[PDB]
């Protein structure tokens, strides 16, 4: 390979031999693209004139009143599509085109990655195929419909537990026979190299914009940046540009579900066991015999049963820290932002907000300059919180 | 050296090897032990056996259901190795190969997994999701415990890969007929790969993927391969006859006798 | 008054005597605010760092392929809240505060104005009261819930036809007894002066941004700018800065419903009769005896049974032109943008898109530089188009 | 000059005027004509009559329902003017005032609306949604057809407004007791306005809004006003007795006799 496939002990390229040339092809196209000012200018135009880049950095004055904390929110909820996922798909779609590909394969759980892949393919003229577990299809009628309205083919996977895991299986199965014409648009900063590296790089702009933004308004870098972790893409997007700034804390939040102690959660990085699956060596939701298990959360979007290899690495060396937040704790932060700031956050992002809220509430007299990444919009979750 | 002996014997007979595949514990432990014995009695030369995994990402519908049926009967990996031990206690010379997914071998420690295979009498191990670029620890562990590490040679292989496969593998070389996943549903010119593999002194080749008819095994032999592996066609007979165990075995006999005859 | 309350023959101040001092107070606070750089800087900060200003101007290349038309869309769907309505409410909320008011009264039909008023009040610490016809409350559970989540009081009006009209009645009834502490946050560029003038001015930035934007990218002003008209605010917001550019066409689109000829529509400006109601002299949906009537459309948001006085004026002197678009025609444009551009438009905005699509399709060889105002997001309408 | 004569007669008697309000056609045309006759027979000095409108934005719940009940019986504006004509044919001297919303008078042309009032015998017209700033065309039209244009003097009136109201109006000056909308639900110091209005030679004042008890009309008179208007309290008796027409009229009689007695 041209680049290192591992982040310490984690990562790799655990796929059947038949798919290895497809991964080498991708790697090389990415290295070239990054050195091409023509590609860079094109990616920047789409981001700016189509997606709404740069996004605002909003100071939340009401929520922090009475304490010594200053909190800002990176407005990824204002991005076209209502989530950060859009940045990534535009870049990956241009890479597929640079490679001569005309077809896109995609996987999705709650529907967000699927909606994003479908919009990017419609804009850039690519034929889109999307895999979704039958249990999720039943549960996500609005998103399935949005996908079809955008011209994408939606295919229910009835195998296994019929959820994300099983859709991830079907996508690779398909790609192993179609790689010559189709590109697999993986949805998070995980899977086999070069995906964790590519997804990071096409999500870098979140933290890069945040630095210039906080420097302009506060004339100082933050004490910490906080982000939720389903698979790891919005978090690494925020962390990246700050990795070399040793004084800036990096905090990732995993779903705690009904409580870690009940065994009903979605936190593999901190409460799982390292395994090998989905072309990767990383912490995973697994049984005692090594059978792959499902992730649980009130938010459907934090259900990838594993985590990005770069996070498992940043954690081991002590560069970043990871914690968890329960269903009730996320519901509380959701309720509070609606009421005091006029912003409806996704239940996914509410996990990150909830931890920043704890940091404040637990030590109100501590001087703290905080940045939370609001990865998405919460209109999606209105009926869930309602019932 | 189970495979080496079999191949010398078959060459002596100018015969090709017929190797059927089944998932351990499908549809039940008892019927599975019975299925395997019928397979051997009807003429199988070697055995390719899968242990039930929750996410078999290199397998098509037929084998996906084989795993599902085994899960329904509660079949665990520990139960599988128990079955494996009993199978060897009954048949001392037939080569036995396991089809494995990575997590099941890493889970408990890569080294200890290969120590268990030795203990039971397993001959080879093919890990579906580990390419040669990532094979070092699995390769080293297998050799240390007298287990043959099987490598996959795809139809789109370059000289560097052929040289690699020839150098690292043992037992047999898994020659893929097609691109894609397992399935008798879709049928799959390999003369060049076979000769290049022969040039680099690789282990005898066994063609796999899409083999479901007698004409297909005679063609594999004619091309220069030492044999052929068939899975979905075998598993489909089990699926078809779930309500009648007696009929299942009788049908399994007819199919493998016909397939074995074609390798001659 | 300090300013002229009429636009030709239209407009005025038709309210009970008791409310006249409240209108004079408002007028004066607005004139002062506009001359205060401190107010201007504050309004600009909220717009930029909270709402997401400036919005993109997107070129739609796929949709116009094979013709001589170049089409751009003003991305108001990317504004916080998913609609243009937000610009207005932020400004009106600052005016209420400048006036010493602590309470906000608001009216809403489909829920959009209500959601916008509620978010602005939560952000700026004002107590919000919202009136909604009982028939609309039943029909709009998601929005009613969003409003309540934002801390607003929602009050069903069971009088009359129990729709927008009747909510508009209740709001003024309330204000006539509470004007001393409460400000009425009217939702469109209509009603008694100074509301049509104030709403225009706090929506001006849409067209102002569009000019600089098209000048930068095309080095020329457009041949025409097109916008839908429910009550008139997004349209006048777009038109304003171009009024003095005689070469730029101004086109407004009213809902045609099942067909003008069936009498089931929402187009009073072109197919209604001038009357006096809601503190205004303007075209209106009315019976033969002068009883006020309901507006009909597939889109719930284009149901204000009258139209802004400035539009009725621009129409009479020939400065702007107005047309109508039917339910099926709007559904078609909605379907087409999803499929070819990856953007889900509101059914409201789809009326404007549909007319630009006609302009193209009818004369494909005509060289035309067009701008459509995409006033909002269409996630809202997924189930409607579905059934 | 119906109002002028009434006021001279009442002053002669050192009496205040009791003016009840009802919506024409509530609960039906026939019962309404009957309601009005009972109102006059029991002692009303003048009449304030509303024609059913779809959006009465200056009225509270009780009167909102009066309009709703009239709409249910199909009562139209043309039917109303027919009723008005018959009411005058029966009672030649009682002052009659219409409570109108703007659209109903603009609809058919402002001038023609006032020509119709004259034709029927109407004495005054108060348009609820037209302030003095917008009164010119309505004012001019009324005067041209010998109809008195009624203006509202709010409790928060400045000298400029008082001077305006005094100069333009005729018949009587509607002195608002309160801020808000109609409703006997909420009760409503006006000595200064009354004296200033008297200073500018305005038309005699009639207090309206919240008047529902005898003590309230005697207080209006004591303050210096020429009378009092009562609506919701009247309309509530109709609402209460819909199932018993005979009981409705009998109850209407008792209430207006008591209210009239208090103006003495
Ligand atoms: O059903 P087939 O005959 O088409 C192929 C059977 C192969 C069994 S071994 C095997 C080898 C590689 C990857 C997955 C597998 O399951
Ligand atoms: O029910 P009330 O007694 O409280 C008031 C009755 C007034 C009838 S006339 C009137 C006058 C001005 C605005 C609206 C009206 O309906
Ligand atoms: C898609 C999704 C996620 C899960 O995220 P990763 O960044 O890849 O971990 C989180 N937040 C939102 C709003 C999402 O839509
Ligand atoms: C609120 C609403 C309208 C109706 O608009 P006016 O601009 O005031 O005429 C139109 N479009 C959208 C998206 C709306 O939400
Ligand atoms: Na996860
Ligand atoms: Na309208």
């Amino acid at each position: 390979t041209l680049l290192n496939p591992y982040f310490g002990e984690f990562g790799g390229m655990y796929v059947p031999q038949i798919l290895m040339p497809a991964l080498n092809q991708l790697e090389e196209a990415f290295v070239r693209a990054q050195k091409d000012p023509e590609f860079q200018a094109q990616f920047a135009d789409l981001l700016k004139n189509y997606a709404g880049r740069p996004t605002a950095l909003t100071k939340c004055q009401n929520i922090t009143a009475g304490t010594r904390t200053t909190l800002y929110l990176k407005r990824e909820d204002l991005l076209h599509g209502g989530a950060h996922k859009t940045n990534q798909v535009l870049g990956q779609a241009l890479l597929a085109k640079r490679m001569g590909k005309s077809e896109i394969i995609a996987e999705t759980g709650a529907g967000q990655h699927g909606v994003a892949s479908a919009l990017a393919s419609a804009l850039l003229g690519l034929k889109c195929r999307i895999y979704m577990g039958a249990k999720d299809v039943e549960r996500q009628s609005p998103n399935v419909f949005r996908m079809r309205l955008m011209g994408a083919e939606v295919i229910p996977v009835h195998s296994g537990s019929a959820t994300l895991k099983d859709a991830c299986n079907e996508a690779l199965r398909d790609w192993s026979g179609s790689y010559e014409t189709a590109h697999y648009m993986l949805g998070t900063a995980a899977g086999p190299h070069p995906y964790p590296t590519i997804v990071r790089e096409f999500q870098r702009m979140i933290g890069e914009e945040t630095k210039a933004q906080i420097l302009d308004k506060e004339g100082r870098l933050p004490d910490a940046v906080i982000a939720c972790v389903g698979g790891g893409s919005n978090a690494i997007g925020m962390f990246a540009d700050f990795i070399n700034d040793t004084s800036v804390g990096l905090i990732g939040v995993e779903p705690g579900g009904h409580g870690i102690e009940t065994g009903e959660h979605g936190a593999p990085l901190k409460h799982g066991r390292v395994g090998i699956y989905f072309g990767m060596k990383a912490p995973m939701m697994q049984t005692a015999d090594g059978q792959i298990e499902e992730s649980y959360s009130i938010s459907a979007g934090l259900d990838f049963p594993s985590v990005g290899p770069q996070h498992a690495y940043l954690n081991s060396i002590g560069r970043a820290d990871y914690v968890s937040i329960t269903d009730d704790e996320a519901l509380e932060a959701f309720k509070t932002l609606c009421r005091h700031e006029g912003i409806i956050p996704a239940l996914e992002s509410s996990h990150a907000l909830a931890h920043a809220l704890k940091m404040m509430r637990e030590q109100p007299e501590k001087e703290q300059l905080l940045v939370v990444n609001l990865s998405g919009r919460g209109d999606k979750d209105i009926f869930t919180v309602h019932d | 050296e189970r495979y080496e002996n079999l191949f010398a014997q078959l060459n002596d007979r100018r015969e090709g090897a017929f190797v059927p595949f089944v998932t351990l514990g499908d549809p039940g432990i008892e019927q599975s032990l019975k299925i395997i014995d019928t397979l051997i009695d009807a003429g199988a030369d070697a055995l390719e056996l899968g242990v039930p995994f929750s996410d078999p990402l290199a397998d098509g519908p037929t084998i996906q259901n084989a795993n599902l049926r085994a899960f329904a009967a509660g079949v665990t990996p520990a139960q599988c190795f128990e079955m494996l031990a009993l199978i060897r206690e009954k048949h001392p010379t037939i080569p036995i190969g396991l089809l494995m997914y990575a997590n099941l071998v890493f889970n408990n420690g890569i080294d200890a997994f290969y120590a268990r295979c030795e203990q039971v009498g397993v001959d080879s191990v093919l890990v579906a999701d580990v390419p040669v670029e990532e094979s070092a620890p699995f390769r080293q562990a297998a050799l240390r415990h007298n287990i043959a590490p099987i490598f996959i040679c795809p139809p789109n292989a370059d000289d560097d890969l052929l040289r690699q496969v020839a150098s690292y593998g043992r037992g047999y070389t898994y020659l893929l007929s097609r691109s894609g996943v397992t399935g008798a549903e879709n049928r799959g010119p390999l003369h060049h790969l076979i000769e290049k593999l022969k040039e680099y002194h690789a282990a005898p080749a066994l063609q796999g993927f899409g083999i479901s008819s007698p004409e297909q095994v005679s063609a594999a032999v004619r091309a220069g391969a030492a044999g052929a592996i068939s899975g979905s066609a075998i598993v489909k007979i089990i699926e078809k006859n779930l309500a009648s165990p007696k009929q299942m075995l009788a049908e399994l006999r007819s199919f493998v006798s016909a397939m074995k005859a074609a390798s001659r």
